[PDB]
RNA sequence: GCUAAUCCCCCAUGUGGACCCGCCCCUUGGGGUGUGUCCAAAGGGCUUUGCCCGCUUCCGGAUGGGCCCGCGUCCCAUCAGCUAGUUGGUGGGGUAAUGGCCCACCAAGGCGACGACGGGUAGCCGGUCUGAGAGGAUGGCCGGCCACAGGGGCACUGAGACACGGGCCCCACUCCUACGGGAGGCAGCAGUUAGGAAUCUUCCGCAAUGGGCGCAAGCCUGACGGAGCGACGCCGCUUGGAGGAAGAAGCCCUUCGGGGUGUAAACUCCUGAACCCGGGACGAAACCCCCGACGAGGGGACUGACGGUACCGGGGUAAUAGCGCCGGCCAACUCCGUGCCAGCAGCCGCGGUAAUACGGAGGGCGCGAGCGUUACCCGGAUUCACUGGGCGUAAAGGGCGUGUAGGCGGCCUGGGGCGUCCCAUGUGAAAGACCACGGCUCAACCGUGGGGGAGCGUGGGAUACGCUCAGGCUAGACGG
RNA sequence: CCGAGGGUAGGGCCCGUGACUGGGGCGAAGUCGUAACAAGGUAGCUGUACCGGAAGGUGCGGCUGGAU
């Protein structure tokens, strides 16, 4: 495994287009700090912290919309979108003043800064940069 | 000031000389990705005191020789030659690159 | 230099009149009261459906007939306002509106911006007391349009004063007859004018 | 020697000179050490000439030599009145 | 087809003289005093050592050698001078 | 490709093959002509196209096309060429410039008179 | 053969300065000090026991430079190996100065897939052009650096040159001549010729800015300031304006009733480019002279190439329009002629007897002292894709393993702070560009002010992620 | 001594050109046949190999991107 953290938003992508309730991803004093913003921010339920076979683990509480009138009934998502922005391949840095606004503020970027994992808003706060971890909308 | 770089020794195979190698990172200036390049100094050791898989920092001097503009400043670490090895694997390797 | 040419035939192609004329213009002689189709042979065909390219081209045929002015010199405006502060529509036609021979035919000195043209040509007009013979002067607020002193006095400058005694003006202007002066008082809202242009196809004329 | 001058820009038959402080051996409109004000001969505006003169002090102070019809537009901004 | 510059060419010339000249004896003396310091000879190097020494300050005061040149040429005569009679020694006169 | 893959071989700018080699970066060139005749077009076309095989001053010999209805080229006229082939002549790529040199302008055009180098009428 | 000097030399004089040795601070050859040694000079002019311009040695400044280092700087790997002054060392030579820059000896090293070596192409930058941006393309004019001065080599003089209009030599070429001999170097401004698709007057002036010499008067200045030619570009302006028929003629169409050109013309009136006449600049106030003190300061005078031009006044004539296109893309349609011909053409395609696609015509569309064509650059091209593409069948998975370099890498805890991020500060010239204002009657053009940036140096700070060191773990992997 | 260059000798890369020659593109108004596309009238294609005026054929092995 190369990408702990794709790892865990492919792991909610993946669980949040099929429905499910939760989704486990393998536990991380980082992974946590970022699911700390996700539902923060409203994205998810929350999670806490559970034991599969002995081992740590994040299960993660996801969150849709109503059931929807139509031929296709199924609710709209709340995370309709988190794909990896900086990677192990690239690394993706940036300063305060370039920290892009996601979805005209409709969405975050999550980023790992010095001052801990903040979103745009936080970031541009604290008017601070760092690592892009992601975006989400 | 004087630009001053550490890097491993690499050859003493000079009298009063060490070949320095220096390594950088620095974000690619298209595609993002951070990249390593190296490249080797001749220092100026008058003591003949630095050896071969000294870690150390060398300090831009006032010109010794042709090709030797830095003498070493001082010893960083003794015993890296796991660094000298992946040089001398490399250029041990050109012997395959050709026809 | 500008269109100097059967004038009649613009009004008529555009299928509006534009009051290229001055006096003419509001007589039952009028080309576009006569015959409202569009100049020769086949005016009278029937029309076939305008493309899109059509549609915005007509629109900005017409609104620089209107002001008879050249089609590189309409474009360096309309790029100046793509430069300038603000809604791009509405500072093209302020900044049309703000030439001086416009401006002449506004404040109601002559019945043609042609005639206007002319006026100022011919040196019969000033600003803020200078003679300016220019007719792209860009006018600013504030500024003294004047008769020539020299000039008052001629036959059709006085005939045209006359024309002016109660007729209101732009909101945007003052004018002060018998003083034979005017004043610019600002750069016109969309509204204070009323052209049959739609201007946005025009700024959509530029973007392709 | 370093020297205190005009430097002519602006356009035909429309001068606009910068006072100037730069090396003799250069160009006239050349690289120059620092600029100092300006001179407008034709005299068309309100400030027609300007001198930062705390600074033309400092270039003679320390050996700058002004052109003759530079040595005027420093006196007429006093920067020679003792 | 003509210039002044003709005079400055012709003035060349002869400052050239001078300074060939000039250059030539320093070398002689200072080799010459090198040459006896060897087999020293102790007082009568530094006596044409001085005479080098003399003559090399004196070129330094015109176009001749710049007055580093004269340094340099000094610091090297004095070097030798020395070091020469140390296999020997010791020095009969001054100096220093 | 990686982000890896291009840091290694980078993307690769592709150049442009002239259309025109013959003028040498030049807008135009001059030459003489060595034949002059006509040739027949391919499918689904037929004519007597009029052709001059002309000898450059850029060292290059080809043939261009001698627009207009009729003229006055043979061996040894002088003629200026300009870029532009003749779909349906394969190889023609250079148009002869009329009304320059020893090429006159079509007798009696009125319209499109100034691609064909025939002067303003009576 | 003669003679002068700010020319040359000798001695004297030593604040100082140079050099060897010692010693103190400092730490690459920086500053100080003691002994020894060594080094200065030119006087000219006034109003003449006093000032001016010089001359000398030292120290600091300012300005201009030399050298050195980090990083950045195109195409070909069908160029993969290159290197003997080669890489280092010791001593010397040389220079202002370090250095294999040069030399002698010694050692056997230096460089290279992070692309050496080789080939090809290119002066680099500020900028410019395009582009939403990222990027691409470009380096003409202006500013900065570099390099070169017929091709080469060389040094001399000097603060500075290995010197475009200085010197030496060799070559190539041309010229002159009295036939013995000798001379040249426009990539300075004009100009000739050749080449070419193509690129200017053998103009005027030092009035202005600047430079050189001079105490100054001033002299020189093809720098520069201006004038000439050229729609080459941009910007500005003209060939008029108002009125004027249910609407002439001519020409085009026509169902022969009419439709078009067209308020267009005529014609009527108003203005008044050009032209004529008068006046007529700004750019020029310093230098100098006067008084004062040759300073501060006040006052006098000279001087304008452009140019009797711009401009101001008065008078005053209706006064150049051309080019492309009209099948679709793309705005603009009918008649005749032609008949797979003649021809058009950027792509698709038009023409074989009713062609909106050829040629002419009427009419129409678009621009207008311009309009078009050819060439080239970016664009559209997310069609090299970083932003921002792809690979079952469209072009595209290596025949398969093994593995070097490399790239990448699980959970927890500490140290370091390289990447990363923040602040401060220096640098980021000027012009250009962007915003504001202002001057030429506008504009173009031009001036004043404002706003920043990446990037790199320096100081301080942060520690999440990447890194690195250190210590744990067992979910990856390996083993029993 | 070094030294522009000159001379001698042998190498390397590049460009132009050459009797003749090999195929290639195109043209098309021709000769010969009909190899592929349908089970294309012998399923096709394929690497190799031998062979034939020519498309091609056959052997060996492979693929189905083969109709019934
Ligand atoms: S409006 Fe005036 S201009 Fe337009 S047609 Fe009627 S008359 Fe002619
Ligand atoms: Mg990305
Ligand atoms: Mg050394
Ligand atoms: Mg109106
Ligand atoms: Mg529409
Ligand atoms: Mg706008
Ligand atoms: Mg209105
Ligand atoms: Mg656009
Ligand atoms: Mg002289
Ligand atoms: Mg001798
Ligand atoms: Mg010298
Ligand atoms: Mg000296
Ligand atoms: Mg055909
Ligand atoms: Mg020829
Ligand atoms: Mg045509
Ligand atoms: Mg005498
Ligand atoms: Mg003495
Ligand atoms: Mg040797
Ligand atoms: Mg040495
Ligand atoms: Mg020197
Ligand atoms: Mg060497
Ligand atoms: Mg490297
Ligand atoms: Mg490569
Ligand atoms: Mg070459
Ligand atoms: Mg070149
Ligand atoms: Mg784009
Ligand atoms: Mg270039
Ligand atoms: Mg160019
Ligand atoms: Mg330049
Ligand atoms: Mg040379
Ligand atoms: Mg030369
Ligand atoms: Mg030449
Ligand atoms: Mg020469
Ligand atoms: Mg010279
Ligand atoms: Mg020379
Ligand atoms: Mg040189
Ligand atoms: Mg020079
Ligand atoms: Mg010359
Ligand atoms: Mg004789
Ligand atoms: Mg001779
Ligand atoms: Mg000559
Ligand atoms: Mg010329
Ligand atoms: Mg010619
Ligand atoms: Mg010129
Ligand atoms: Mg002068
Ligand atoms: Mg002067
Ligand atoms: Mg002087
Ligand atoms: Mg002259
Ligand atoms: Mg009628
Ligand atoms: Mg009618
Ligand atoms: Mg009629
Ligand atoms: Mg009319
Ligand atoms: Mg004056
Ligand atoms: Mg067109
Ligand atoms: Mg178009
Ligand atoms: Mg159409
Ligand atoms: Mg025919
Ligand atoms: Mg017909
Ligand atoms: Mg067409
Ligand atoms: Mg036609
Ligand atoms: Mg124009
Ligand atoms: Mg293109
Ligand atoms: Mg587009
Ligand atoms: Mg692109
Ligand atoms: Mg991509
Ligand atoms: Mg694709
Ligand atoms: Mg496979
Ligand atoms: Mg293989
Ligand atoms: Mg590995
Ligand atoms: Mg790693
Ligand atoms: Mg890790
Ligand atoms: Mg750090
Ligand atoms: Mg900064
Ligand atoms: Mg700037
Ligand atoms: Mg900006
Ligand atoms: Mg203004
Ligand atoms: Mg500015
Ligand atoms: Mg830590
Ligand atoms: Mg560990
Ligand atoms: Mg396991
Ligand atoms: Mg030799
Ligand atoms: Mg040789
Ligand atoms: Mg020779
Ligand atoms: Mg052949
Ligand atoms: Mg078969
Ligand atoms: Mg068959
Ligand atoms: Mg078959
Ligand atoms: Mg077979
Ligand atoms: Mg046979
Ligand atoms: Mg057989
Ligand atoms: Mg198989």
């Amino acid at each position: 495994l190369t990408d702990p953290i794709a790892d865990m938003l492919t792991r909610i992508r993946n669980a949040t287009r099929v429905y499910k309730e939760s989704t486990d991803v393998p536990a991380s004093r980082f992974k946590e700090e970022i699911l700390r913003i996700l539902a923060r921010e409203g994205f998810i339920k929350g999670y806490e912290r559970v034991d599969v076979d002995g081992k740590p683990y994040l299960r993660v509480y996801l969150k849709y919309g109503p059931r929807r009138q139509g031929p296709d009934p199924r609710p709209e998502q709340v995370i309709h979108h988190i794909r990896r922005i900086s990677k192990p391949g690239r690394r993706v840095y940036v300063g305060v003043k370039e920290i892009p606004r996601v979805r005209r503020g409709l969405g975050i970027a999550i980023l790992s800064t010095s001052k801990g994992v903040l979103t745009d808003r936080e970031a541009r706060k604290l008017g601070v940069g760092g690592e892009l971890i992601c975006e989400v909308w | 000031p004087k630009k001053v770089l550490t890097g491993v020794v690499v050859s003493d195979k000079m009298q009063k000389t060490v070949t320095v190698l220096v390594e950088r990172q620095f974000p690619h200036p298209l595609y993002g990705k951070v990249i390593k390049r190296s490249k080797k100094y001749l220092a100026h050791d008058p003591e003949e005191k630095y050896k071969l898989g000294d870690v150390v920092e060398i300090i831009e001097s006032r010109p010794i020789s042709k090709r030797k503009r830095f003498r070493v400043l001082r010893l960083v670490e003794s015993g890296r030659m796991d660094l000298v090895e992946k040089y001398l694997i490399r250029r041990q390797n050109y012997e395959s690159l050709s026809k | 230099g500008r269109y100097i040419g059967p004038v009649c035939r613009l009004c008529r192609r555009e299928g509006v009149k534009l009051y290229l004329k001055g006096e003419r213009c509001y007589s039952p002689k009028c080309a576009m009261e006569r015959r409202p189709y569009p100049p020769g042979q086949h005016g009278q065909k029937r029309a076939r459906r305008p493309s899109d390219y059509a549609v915005r081209l007509r629109e900005k045929q017409k609104l620089r007939r209107i002001y008879g002015i050249s089609e590189r010199q309409f474009r360096n405006l309309f790029e100046e306002a793509s430069k300038k502060k603000g809604v791009t529509g509405s500072v093209f036609l302020g900044l049309l509106e703000s030439r001086l021979d416009n401006v002449v035919y506004r404040l109601g000195f002559a019945v043609s911006r042609r005639q206007a043209r002319q006026l100022v040509r011919h040196g019969h007009i000033t600003v803020n007391g200078r003679r300016v013979d220019l007719p792209s002067y860009r006018v600013r607020p504030g500024d003294e349009i004047a008769v020539a002193e020299k000039s008052r006095n001629l036959e059709l400058i006085r005939q045209n004063l006359e024309a002016m005694k109660g007729r209101k003006v732009g909101p945007w202007l003052s004018l002060d007859v018998e003083g034979m002066k005017g004043k610019f008082l600002r750069l016109p809202d969309r509204e204070d004018l009323a052209l049959p242009v739609n201007e946005q196809l025009v700024i959509e004329f530029y973007s392709r | 020697m370093v020297k205190i001058r005009l430097a002519r820009f602006g356009s035909k038959h429309n001068p606009h000179y910068r006072i100037v402080v730069t090396d003799a051996r250069r160009k006239r409109d050349g690289k120059y050490i620092e600029k100092i004000g300006y001179y407008d001969p034709r005299k068309t505006t309100p400030d027609w000439l300007k001198v930062d003169v705390e600074r033309a002090r400092y270039w003679l102070s320390v050996g700058a030599q002004p052109t003759d019809t530079a040595r005027r537009l420093l006196r007429q901004a006093g920067v020679f009145r003792q | 087809r003509n210039l002044s510059a003709l005079k400055r060419h012709r003035q060349s010339l002869k400052r050239r003289l001078r300074n060939k000249a000039k250059k030539s004896a320093i070398k002689t003396l200072s080799k010459k005093a090198i040459q006896l310091a060897q087999e020293g000879k102790a007082e009568e190097a530094l006596k044409i050592m001085r005479k080098a020494e003399s003559l090399i300050d004196k070129a330094a005061k015109g176009s001749t050698l710049h007055k580093n040149a004269a340094a340099r040429r000094k610091s090297r005569l004095m070097r030798k001078v020395r070091q020469l009679l140390e296999a020997a020694g010791a020095p009969l006169i001054g100096g220093g | 490709p990686t982000i890896n893959q291009l840091v290694r071989k980078g993307r690769e700018k592709v150049r442009k093959k002239s259309k025109v080699p013959a003028l040498k970066g030049a807008p135009f060139r001059r030459g003489v002509c060595t034949v002059v005749r006509t040739v027949t077009p391919k499918k689904p076309n037929s004519a007597l196209r009029k052709v001059a095989k002309v000898r450059l001053t850029s060292g290059y010999e080809v043939t261009a096309y001698i627009p207009g209805e009729g003229h006055n080229l043979q061996e040894h006229s002088v003629v200026l060429i300009r870029g532009g082939r003749v779909k349906d002549l394969p190889g023609v790529r250079y148009h002869i410039v009329r009304g320059v040199y020893d090429a006159a302008g079509v007798k009696d055009r009125k319209k499109s008179r100034s691609k064909y180098g025939t002067k303003k009428p009576k």
